[PDB]
């Protein structure tokens, strides 16, 4: 079983799966595709309706994660010039 | 597709468990990416903080 896009993303999700402490989006991103293809052919309403629905939370999550991950880059530069004053 | 889809994928219904399984370990574990992306922020606020007492 499985699909054939549905295993190559399943792929690159067990090829990655817990390598990741710290980050915005990285491997999510090949998850957010994963789970497009899947809502363009997902059955089973109420349980499916809410995953696109946190999917396009994922998308606004991602750029939020994406401003979360520059904040702290930020505040690394800032700490970085204060150390090196 | 209609109903075709429908009963086919109905059929499928015990495969799609272990897909809401997916998406609710990728939601755990970009939860886990926030904790982390909050202790690193904490840790840049208190280094900072050290660094600015250390020269201040």
């Amino acid at each position: 079983l499985g699909g054939d896009l549905h295993a190559q993303i399943m792929r690159g999700t067990r090829a990655r799966p817990g390598q990741q402490p710290g980050s915005g989006d990285i491997d999510m991103e090949v998850l957010l595709r994963g789970v497009e293809k899947l809502c363009a052919v997902y059955p089973l309403p109420g349980a499916l309706e809410r995953v696109p629905v946190i999917r396009q939370k994922w998308q606004a999550q991602s750029n939020t994660l994406a401003y979360y991950e520059a904040k702290i880059a930020e505040q690394q530069e800032m700490l970085d010039r204060i150390a090196q004053e | 597709l209609a109903a075709a889809e429908a009963s086919l994928r109905d059929e499928i219904g015990p495969f799609i468990q272990l897909l809401l399984d997916r998406a609710e370990k990728h939601l755990d574990r970009q939860a886990r990416r926030i904790e982390t992306l909050k202790a690193r922020a904490e840790l840049n606020a208190g280094r900072l903080s050290q660094y600015s007492g250390d020269g201040h």
